[PDB]
């Protein structure tokens, strides 16, 4: 099978900028017969299905604006946009149409650039209503931060905890272009009551130190 | 047509 | 123009086979291959295989050889893909697509069917208030519901800004979701803050007040 490697995995850009995406194949996609490279490019907006942009590496599908530009040969290929518009903010995938099985790359995501924003971190203990049911969910919100690169860690009475933690992300906000994240550590009531200190830590660009929010059951 | 315009239709009887 | 009609969503029980539908129009159905494409949540695209409605011949990606079965119904110009012994790993969007003529790239796609694998039944959510240990943040934990979706509002919409409702996570056949709201310190706990959760599938609509904690 032919393996397709895209990079980068995400790009923050400003409206009007030119942008370039890379797609490499584990073997040549060049057919000597017609000297054409068998690669296609797709755009997928959030919640939508893919849309064909380019085929044969550099041919646009009818109705595709000429700010989309496919180039490359053999095993190295690029997709460029001369002037990134707001509607271009989407996922982009390359596909080799050289031989079956048809294979794609993991994709590149374009996202709108903006000024750094510090996350607002909040930590919530388990509700009484939940404790009654013998469950214990400690919640931590990290809201309205940029960029999206962030590291969050739970600590119980000092030592880090990973197991029992489920995270959830929002898309780039349509208003302020920020990201928000949710982290929930679920324990048993029994387990929750074995410890006193519960900590939510975040390492972000806007801070040279870790953002530490914690609570003591006392 | 079944024999799609691959450059190489591997594992098919389209040769 | 070409059309590929897929259902938006499909619920399937683990170990129970599901038959996905994709009705084709706008071209000679008996002349072109119809492919199936998988997209795991957050992951990329993966080609499953294709079937030719001329005689129902199928070619599968060997990775799904023992996973997927393709069938045709030419009386209703519909193509089907079936998944055997499905687990939660098979929860993804499944697209049917059509080649650009005989060229092996995809010029036409269906809307995609979101396949949720779960043996749970219509379960109502347990709504928990989250009171914190000069902007104060509150939250509601909407845990253990099935299926999607739920609706969360704060003070019946009066608080639209400062509200973050997060995508649900499927843990144990059940969905769990949380919502936060950020307000000035002067408004809580001095004033009333309420999250309104609606689970249409259960026909439930609960209101939970965020009360301070000594
Ligand atoms: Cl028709
Ligand atoms: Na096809």
């Amino acid at each position: 099978d032919i393996v397709m490697t895209q990079s980068p995995s995400s790009l923050a850009l400003s409206v009007g900028q030119k942008v370039t995406m890379n797609c490499k194949s584990s073997q040549s996609l060049l057919n000597s017969d017609n000297q054409k490279n068998y690669l296609a490019w797709y755009q997928q907006k959030p919640g939508q299905s893919p849309k064909l942009l380019i085929y044969f590496a550099s041919t646009r599908e009818s109705g595709v604006p000429d700010r989309f530009m496919g180039s490359g040969s053999g095993t190295d290929f690029n997709l460029s946009i001369s002037s990134v518009q707001p509607e271009d903010l989407a996922d982009y995938f390359c596909q080799q149409h050289y031989s079956p099985p048809l294979s794609f790359g993991a994709g590149t995501r374009l996202e709108l650039k903006r000024a750094d924003a510090a996350p607002t971190v909040s930590i919530f203990p388990p509700s009484s209503e939940q404790l009654t049911s013998g469950g214990a969910s400690v919640v931590c919100f990290l809201n309205n931060f940029y960029p999206k690169d962030i590291n969050v860690k739970w600590k119980i009475d000092g030592s880090e905890r990973q197991n029992g933690v489920l995270n959830s992300w929002t898309d780039q906000d349509s208003k302020d272009s920020t990201y928000s994240m949710s982290s929930t550590l679920t324990l048993t009531k029994d387990e929750y009551e074995r410890h006193n200190s519960y900590t939510c830590e975040a390492t972000h660009k806007t801070s040279t130190s870790p953002i530490v929010k914690s609570f003591n059951r006392n | 047509q079944k024999c799609v315009f691959f450059a190489e239709d591997v594992g098919s009887n389209c040769g | 123009q070409v059309q590929l009609q897929q259902p938006g969503a499909e619920l399937v029980r683990p170990g129970s086979s599901v038959k996905l539908s994709c009705r084709a129009s706008g071209y000679t159905f008996t002349s072109y291959w119809v492919s199936w494409v998988q997209q795991r949540p957050g992951q990329g695209l993966e080609w499953i295989g294709m079937i030719h409605p001329s005689d129902g011949e199928a070619r599968l990606n060997q990775k799904f050889k023992d996973k997927a079965t393709l069938t045709v119904d030419k009386s209703s110009t519909t193509v089907y893909m079936q998944l055997s012994s499905p687990t939660s790993e098979d929860s993804a969007v499944y697209y049917c697509a059509l080649f650009d003529g005989y060229y092996p790239w995809f010029a036409s796609w269906g809307q995609g069917t979101l396949v949720t694998v779960s043996a749970a039944k219509t379960t109502p959510p347990s709504v928990y208030p989250l009171a914190p240990g000069s902007m104060v943040t509150l939250g509601c934990l909407v845990k253990g519901y099935f299926p999607e979706p739920v609706t969360v509002t704060w003070n019946s919409g009066s608080l639209s800004s400062g509200v973050h409702t997060f995508p649900a996570v499927l843990q144990s056949d059940l969905y769990t979701l949380s919502s936060s709201v950020t307000v000035p310190s002067s408004t809580w706990p001095s004033e009333t803050v309420t999250c309104n959760v609606a689970h249409p599938a259960s026909s439930t609509k609960v209101d939970k007040k965020i009360v301070p904690r000594d």
